[PDB]
């Protein structure tokens, strides 16, 4: 009935809602630290970068 | 007819479960934000201070440090041992 | 959160770099005796087993 309808409705909306968000990719100091930190020959790269 | 309806109610948990697992994705989305916002200002810190560390001397800085606290204590011991030592030879 | 925890356990290695050192700095008998060695520097750097 308009129910399942009505079901139907509510679950596409908030699919397209859980397709339309955003994680925050990393910003620019958490690259530095986590990649001279990532790998011995890593350290020595991010150092000389 | 009442078939449909057996189905139904099964549709509706699944919508109410879809709904909850959507709010739930949204406030992981806000915490996410809140834990790059973090990250971000504790790594621009951790930076600077490496930064400087990168720049600085300091010229008294110890290398075997777990000898130098257990001679220390070791130290002290024999100065609690050298305390009571003298008192009891004064008194 | 793999990230925010390397990041962490950073600061918790300075921290007890600091804790350790700070043990150091309380006592006033090593201080000393780095004193009056730099001062024996200062006159003889030779005698490092003095």
């Amino acid at each position: 009935g308009e129910s399942l309808d009505r079901c139907i409705d509510d679950i596409n909306r908030a699919v397209d809602s859980m397709s339309t968000l955003y994680f925050k990719p990393p910003g620019i100091f958490h690259n530095a630290i986590l990649q001279g930190a990532s790998n011995k020959a890593s350290i020595r790269k991010d150092i000389t970068r | 007819n009442t078939i449909q309806q057996l189905l139904l109610p099964k549709i509706r948990e699944l919508s109410d479960s879809i709904i909850t697992l959507d709010s739930n994705f949204t406030r992981l989305n806000f915490i996410h934000e809140s834990l790059a916002d973090l990250n971000e200002s504790l790594g621009s810190l951790l930076y600077g201070i490496m930064s400087n560390s990168w720049c600085v001397e300091f010229s008294q800085a110890p290398h075997d440090i777990q000898d130098d606290l257990i001679a220390i204590k070791q130290l002290k011991s024999l100065e609690d041992e050298k305390n009571n030592l003298v008192m009891e030879l004064s008194n | 959160c793999k990230s925010t925890n390397s990041i962490l356990d950073s600061w918790i290695n300075i921290h007890s770099q600091a804790g350790y050192i700070h043990k150091l700095m309380s006592d006033q008998t090593y201080l000393k005796l780095i004193n009056d060695r730099l001062h024996n520097e200062n006159v003889n750097t030779n005698d490092e087993d003095g």
